[PDB]
C-alpha cells in the first residue's frame, strides 16, 4: 500500500524533519495530509505526475514538498516547530477512483517535534497477575499492564503470550493519560488487559509478556544528561502461569 | 468549510445513530463519509454524487444541497462502528478534499450475563502501584476520572473474547498513595449498586 | 437567439525541448475569453474577454489548475496516444480537445458535446444522448471503455447538461454587452474590371457579429450560386468579422444582380445593387 | 468554466 | 497524420487609406499542424513587432491564427504576408491587396 517513513519521529525543534512517502505504484495522484490531534484531515499538497497541482494547503514557510520521482515524495520541514507535531498521512489515488472519491492512505507519520529532548523519558512497564477471587467467581482470568513515566506518548503496547502476540481478550486504552496533567510537558501512562480462561492462567507453562514499544531519541540527537539517553527503545514486563 | 459534531456520543448496541455535517460553501458537488479508527488511515463509507438519498446496508447517506446538510444514518449499531467519522467533500476545481473535524462514536456491546465485580490484581513485587480491576459490568454504567492528580483511572474498555462469546467492560485504576483502595477507587463512577465487592 | 460555450485545447509534443507546447482557449459563441500557453511566462489561465476578468482568484486558480491539469492530462495523453499509435519520440504530435454546451432561445439546455482529436482527426466524442461515445478506432475504444468504466460519460453528462450550461448562462449574463450584441454587416459593393466583357461584383460585409451571416447573390430575383465566390468569415482583429461575396457578371448586366445579406444584426434581409 | 477537476486521460 | 496548408488572407482591419494608421491582418486558417511561421513584410524587409492570436481551431480541427501589426499604408510602400508552414515548400508571400 502507501508506505510512509518514519512511522514515528521524535525530534528536537530547529532540526530539519524529512517525511518520506512512497505512493502506491501506478498512482499518479499523491496527497499529503496533516492530521493534528482531534482534527480532521487537512490536505497540504497533492501532485499529479510529480508536479504540485494544488499546494493551497501548504503552510508556506518551512514546509517544502516535492516529488523528485513518481514513487517517492518528500515533505521537508526546515526549522521544524513543535506545532508541526501531527499525523502526516500520505494518500494515493487514480482518476477513476477519484471520480468515486476513493483515496488510499498510509499509516501516517506520528511526528512529535519537541522543544527540548531532555523531557524525553522511556516507559516504566509493569504487569499484574490476576486477582484469585476472579478466577473462582468468573472462572476466568485477566492480567494488566501499566507503562508509566514516558514522554512523548509514542508508545505501542502489545500483549505477548508464549512469545506470540495475542489479541483476543485484549483491551488497551485509546490514549495515555498525563501523570502531571496541567503540565504540557508531563509524561504519560497507558493501560491494557488480557483475559483468558481460568484453566489457562493457572497453567505455569504459559508466559505473559507486556511489551511497550517506545519512540524517542537516536544516535543523531546529542545527549548530555546523567540519565541514560532516552533513545527509541522497548520496555517489557512479564508474569507466569501458576495454579496457586 | 464544514462543521461536524465532534462529541464522542455513546450509543447502546442495536440503536440507530445519526451522523451529519453542514458546510458553508456550495460548488461542493461530491459528499462522502469517512470512518477512522484510532490513528489509522481513514476509510470511505458512503459517497453521494449530489442531493438525494443513498441506502447501503445499515447505512444511509443523505445529502441536502439545499440545506448544505449531509447526513449518515446507521441502523442496529453493530459492535464495530465505534470510531471517528469524517465527512469529506469537494467539486469541480480540485481533488483537494475538505474534511469535517470528525465525529467520534462509541457503540456499547450488549451483555448476556453482567456480573459486576471488582478485583485487586496482585501487584508484581517489582511495581508499587495497586491495580484494581472492574469487569463483567454492563454497558449501562459510565466510568469517570477523578479530581486530585495522584489518581489515575482509565476510561471504560470493552473486553471481547470471541469463541467463548463473552464480553466484559473493564476499567483500570491505580496509585502509589496509601489512601487508594478498591472500596473507594471508583467514587466518581456511578457503578451498579448490584456490583460485587471483594473482602 | 442560440448560444454556446466551447473550450479548445491544443497540445503539441516537442522532442528535444522540455515539455510539450500546450495551448487552451475558451470561447463563448464567437469571442475568445480565456487562453493558456505553456510557453508563456505566466503558466496561468489568462483572460481574453473583459467579461471574464470579473471572475476572482478562486476562479482563476481553478481554471489555471484545471487547465494545467488538462495540460498534464494532455502531456500524459501525448505519451499515451504516441504509445497507442506506436509513434517515434522524435516526432511532433497534436492532441486537440473541444467540449461545450448549446442553449436554445430560452437558454434551456439544447445539446452538449465533448470532441477529442489526435493529429487533426476525430479521436473520441460524446454522443448526442450524452451517454455513449465514439470508437474512431481501437485507440479510441480503449479510451472509451477506460472512460465509461470510469463513468467518465456521466461526469460530462452532468457537466454539460448542468455545469457548463450554468456557466454559459453566467457568461451570457455577465457578457450581455458583447455576447448578446449584434453588429450589423457594413455592406457595400465594388466594381473591378476583371477584363473587357466582364466585371467582378464583390459584395462586402464588414464589421459584423456574430460571424454567422448569409451572403447571397440573386439575379432577376432568382438565387444564383454560379460564378459566385465567398471567403471564409475572417476576423478584423477587433471582435467583428469580415466576409465578401464576389460574382462574375457580363458588363452592363450588373444592375441585374442583387446581393442578399442576412444577419441577426439586421431585421430585414438587405439587398444590394449597382456597379 | 472548465470541466473539472480534470480528465479522464486518454 | 494529416497536413492542411494554411489559407492566407492579407487584409486590413479597416478599409485602407494612404497615410492613415491601421492594422495589417494576416489570417492563416484551415491549416495543420499548428507550427507555422508568419512574417508581415514591408517592401521585402520583415516587420519586427508583429503579434498574433491564441491558437485555436474549428469543427474540422484545423487551426487558424491572426497575425497582425500596426501599419500606415501608402502609395509606394508594398506590404505583404510571408507565411511559411510545414506544407509550404518555401515562404508563401501573399501581397496585400487593399481592394479585397
Amino acid at each position: 500500500g502507501v508506505i510512509q517513513s518514519p512511522r514515528h519521529e521524535v525530534t528536537e525543534m530547529g532540526q530539519q524533519v524529512t517525511l518520506r512517502c512512497k505512493p502506491i505504484s501506478g498512482h499518479d495522484y499523491l496527497f499529503w495530509y496533516r492530521q493534528t490531534m482531534m482534527r480532521g484531515l487537512e490536505l497540504l499538497i497533492y501532485f499529479n505526475n510529480n508536479v504540485p497541482i494544488d499546494d493551497s494547503g501548504m503552510p508556506e514557510d518551512r514546509f517544502s514538498a516535492k516529488m523528485p520521482n513518481a514513487s517517492f515524495s518528500t515533505l521537508k520541514i526546515q526549522p521544524s516547530e513543535p506545532r508541526d507535531s501531527a499525523v502526516y498521512f500520505c494518500a494515493s489515488s487514480l482518476w477513476e477512483k477519484l471520480a468515486k472519491n476513493i483515496q488510499y492512505f498510509g499509516a501516517g507519520t506520528r511526528l512529535s517535534v519537541l522543544e527540548d529532548l531532555k523531557n524525553v523519558f522511556p516507559p516504566e512497564v509493569a504487569v499484574f497477575e490476576p486477582s484469585e477471587a476472579e478466577i473462582s467467581h468468573t472462572q476466568k482470568a485477566t492480567l494488566v499492564c501499566l507503562a508509566t513515566g514516558f514522554y512523548p506518548d509514542h508508545v505501542e503496547l502489545s500483549w505477548w503470550v508464549n512469545g506470540k502476540e495475542v489479541h483476543s481478550g485484549v483491551c488497551t486504552d485509546p490514549q495515555p493519560l498525563k501523570e502531571q496533567p496541567a503540565l504540557n510537558d508531563s509524561r504519560y501512562a497507558l493501560s491494557s488487559r488480557l483475559r483468558v480462561s481460568a484453566t489457562f492462567w493457572q497453567d505455569p507453562r504459559n508466559h505473559f509478556r507486556c511489551q511497550v514499544q517506545f519512540y524517542g531519541l537516536s544516535e543523531n540527537d546529542e545527549w548530555t544528561q546523567d540519565r541514560a539517553k532516552p533513545v527509541t527503545q522497548i520496555v517489557s514486563a512479564e508474569a507466569w502461569g501458576r495454579a496457586d | 468549510e464544514v462543521e461536524q459534531d465532534p462529541g464522542p456520543l455513546s450509543v447502546p448496541e442495536g440503536a440507530i445513530v445519526s451522523l451529519n455535517c453542514t458546510y458553508s460553501n456550495s460548488a461542493f458537488q461530491y459528499f462522502m463519509w469517512y470512518r477512522q479508527y484510532s490513528r489509522k488511515g481513514p476509510e470511505l463509507l458512503m459517497y453521494t454524487y449530489s442531493s438525494g438519498n443513498k441506502e447501503d446496508g445499515r447505512f444511509t447517506a443523505q445529502v441536502d444541497k439545499s440545506s448544505k446538510y449531509i447526513s449518515l444514518f446507521i441502523r442496529d449499531s453493530q459492535p464495530s462502528d465505534s470510531a471517528t467519522y469524517l465527512c469529506a467533500m469537494r467539486g469541480d476545481s480540485s481533488y483537494k478534499l475538505i474534511f469535517g473535524s470528525g465525529t467520534r462514536l462509541l457503540v456499547r456491546p450488549d451483555i448476556q450475563n453482567p456480573d459486576p465485580a471488582v478485583y485487586q490484581l496482585r501487584d508484581s513485587k517489582s511495581s508499587d502501584k495497586s491495580v484494581c480491576l472492574f469487569t463483567d459490568f454492563d454497558s449501562q454504567t459510565n466510568v469517570s476520572q477523578s479530581k486530585d492528580s495522584d489518581v489515575y483511572i482509565t476510561d471504560k474498555c470493552v473486553l471481547d473474547m470471541r469463541s467463548m462469546d463473552f464480553k466484559s467492560n473493564s476499567a483500570v485504576a491505580w496509585s502509589n498513595k496509601s489512601d487508594f483502595a478498591c472500596a473507594n477507587a471508583f467514587n466518581n463512577s456511578i457503578i451498579p449498586e448490584d456490583t460485587f465487592f471483594p473482602s | 437567439g442560440s448560444h454556446s460555450m466551447r473550450y479548445f485545447f491544443t497540445s503539441v509534443s516537442r522532442p528535444g525541448r522540455g515539455e510539450p507546447r500546450f495551448i487552451a482557449v475558451g470561447y463563448v459563441d464567437d469571442t475568445q475569453f480565456v487562453r493558456f500557453d505553456s510557453d508563456a511566462a505566466s503558466q496561468r489561465m489568462e483572460p481574453r474577454a473583459p467579461w471574464i476578468e470579473q471572475e476572482g482568484p478562486e476562479y482563476w486558480d481553478g481554471e489555471t489548475r484545471k487547465v494545467k491539469a488538462h495540460s498534464q492530462t494532455h502531456r500524459v495523453d501525448l505519451g499515451t496516444l504516441r504509445g497507442y499509435y506506436n509513434q517515434s519520440e522524435a516526432g511532433s504530435h497534436t492532441v486537440q480537445r473541444m467540449y461545450g454546451c448549446d442553449v436554445g432561445s430560452d437558454w434551456r439546455f439544447l445539446r452538449g458535446y465533448h470532441q477529442y482529436a489526435y493529429d487533426g482527426k476525430d479521436y473520441i466524442a460524446l454522443k448526442e444522448d450524452l451517454r455513449s461515445w465514439t470508437a474512431a478506432d481501437m485507440a479510441a475504444q480503449t479510451t472509451k471503455h477506460k472512460w465509461e468504466a470510469a463513468h467518465v460519460a456521466e461526469q460530462l453528462r452532468a457537466y454539460l447538461e448542468g455545469t457548463c450550461v450554468e456557466w454559459l448562462r453566467r457568461y451570457l449574463e455577465n457578457g450581455k454587452e458583447t455576447l448578446q450584441r449584434t453588429d450589423a454587416p457594413k455592406t457595400h459593393m465594388t466594381h473591378h474590371a476583371v477584363s473587357d466583357h466582364e466585371a467582378t461584383l464583390r459584395c462586402w460585409a464588414l464589421s459584423f457579429y456574430p460571424a454567422e451571416i448569409t451572403l447571397t447573390w440573386q439575379r432577376d430575383g432568382e438565387d444564383q450560386t454560379q460564378d459566385t465566390e465567398l471567403v471564409e468569415t475572417r476576423p478584423a482583429g477587433d471582435g467583428t468579422f469580415q466576409k465578401w461575396a464576389a460574382v462574375v457578371v457580363p458588363s452592363g448586366q450588373e444592375q441585374r444582380y442583387t446581393c442578399h445579406v442576412q444577419h441577426e444584426g439586421l431585421p430585414k434581409p438587405l439587398t444590394l445593387r449597382w456597379e | 468554466a472548465l470541466w473539472g477537476p480534470d480528465p479522464a486521460a486518454a | 497524420m494529416i497536413q492542411r496548408t494554411p489559407k492566407i488572407q492579407v487584409y486590413s482591419r479597416h478599409p485602407a487609406e494612404n497615410g492613415k494608421s491601421n492594422f495589417l491582418n494576416c489570417y492563416v486558417s484551415g491549416f495543420h499542424p499548428s507550427d507555422i511561421e508568419v512574417d508581415l513584410l514591408k517592401n521585402g524587409e520583415r516587420i519586427e513587432k508583429v503579434e498574433h492570436s491564441d491558437l485555436s481551431f474549428s469543427k474540422d480541427w484545423s487551426f487558424y491564427l491572426l497575425y497582425y501589426t500596426e501599419f500606415t499604408p501608402t502609395e509606394k510602400d508594398e506590404y505583404a504576408c510571408r507565411v511559411n508552414h510545414v506544407t509550404l515548400s518555401q515562404p508563401k508571400i501573399v501581397k496585400w491587396d487593399r481592394d479585397m
